[PDB]
RNA sequence: AGAGUGUAGCUUAAAAGCACCCAACUUACACUUAGGAGAUUCAAUUGACGCUCUGA
RNA sequence: UACAUGCUAAGACUUCACCAGUCAAAGCGAAC
């Protein structure tokens, strides 16, 4: 038995196909400052 | 491979404990601690 | 006597009480999380781009006293806001706040790679000779 | 059987050193007021009331598996784990009147 | 000639934040450390200076 | 890999019992 979520899913719109063509993080350190 | 070896305090008279050391490797002597005089002492083996 | 009448139980609403003397909790948890939140008061600079922050916060995010280079008392008086000189200043600025405000304690959690930054360092060194304490007091249990 | 799991559940009063979960692999994280051990078992340092959230995973910086799986996330994800929390009930202490000197 | 207009590259940023450059480690990239430049087009919400589109 | 892999002590877990097993705050003592 599945519900469905309630609001937006995180890492729902930057999920796309291509994950070689957007750039990842660099450091760790932006990574914290979003998180 | 290893052997069960015991050491003695050189200070604290009388309190010892077990490690485990090489077959090969040289005499073994530790900086333990021994509640006896409640301080850090020097621990060599005397039988395995 | 009419003036001795005192209520068996004292409320003391200051909400840095317990914290002064020693008692109050810290969040002892979060043990595989960087940072900890096992503070009272933390110590936190935020290196920008162009600017230098320091700010000095409670466990609920509350900031408490902020010494920032966006801001014109002191930004006029630096060349450049955002290198070692900037960092020293504000740690000297932020330390001469937090002896003020009755901030004495707190805590600095640096990246092991901003601790070895000489410009931490610098900061760290005038917030200390500024007078507080880069270590907070063990709880009392 | 290793009868591993979750000991209190959600809403559960805790005592200080009770233990909250035992696991062989973090599927629980260690929050607010609760320790791990060397078993990654979950207790209790305060007592109160067992919460489950979910929270934002910043690794530490000297976890260098967890610091490189972060930085090979791309600028759109952001890492997320359950955590369990003690939110404590008692307060930690009060002032009583002892002596009128 | 008419229309859309307008903050450094981008901003339902309000002189900000990321972008960006050189120097050091790296074969190199990346990280990191230390430095650099930046801007609200001019006058009184309005008009006129610059850009794009549609005309001849 | 390590030589405080020391001493003590709340509170809990556990292979359906038992015997065994785990985890651990505070404290003393030590690193820092």
């Amino acid at each position: 038995r599945r519900t469905p979520p309630l609001g937006p899913m995180p890492n729902s719109d930057i999920d796309l196909s291509n994950l070689e063509r957007l750039e990842k993080y660099r450091s760790f350190d932006r990574y914290r400052r979003r998180a | 491979k290893n052997i069960l070896v015991r050491m003695v305090s050189e200070a604290g008279t009388g309190f010892c404990f077990n490690t485990k050391r090489n077959r090969l490797r040289e005499k073994l002597t530790l900086l333990h601690y021994d509640p006896v005089v409640k301080q850090r002492v020097l621990f060599v083996e005397k039988k395995k | 006597v009419e003036n001795e009448a005192v209520a068996p139980e004292f409320t003391n609403r200051n909400p840095r009480n317990l914290e002064l003397l020693s008692v109050a909790r810290k969040e002892r948890g979060w043990r595989t999380v960087f940072p900890s939140r096992e503070f009272w008061h933390r110590l936190r600079v935020i290196r920008t781009q162009h600017h230098v922050e320091a700010l000095v916060e409670h466990q609920n995010g509350k900031v408490v006293v902020s010494a920032s280079t966006r801001e014109w008392a002191i930004k006029k008086h630096l060349y450049s806001t955002r290198n070692v000189v900037a960092c020293e200043s504000i740690g000297r600025v932020l330390a001469q706040r937090c002896l003020e405000a009755g901030i004495n304690f707190m805590v600095y959690q640096p990246t092991p790679w901003e601790a070895a930054s000489d410009s931490m360092k610098r900061l760290q060194s005038a917030m200390t000779e500024g007078g507080v304490v880069l270590r907070e007091p063990q709880r009392i249990y | 059987g290793r009868r591993q799991g979750i000991k209190k559940m959600e809403g559960h009063y805790v005592h200080a050193g009770n233990i909250i979960a035992t696991q062989r692999h973090f599927r629980w994280h260690p929050g607010a007021h609760v320790g791990v051990g060397k078993n990654k078992c979950l207790y209790a340092l305060e007592e109160g009331i067992v919460r489950y959230t979910k929270e934002v995973y910043v690794p530490h910086p000297r976890n260098t598996e967890a610091v490189d799986l972060i930085t090979r996330l791309p600028k759109g994800a952001v890492l997320y784990k359950t955590f369990v929390h003690v939110v404590p009930a008692k307060p930690e202490g009060t002032f009583k009147l002892v002596a009128m000197l």
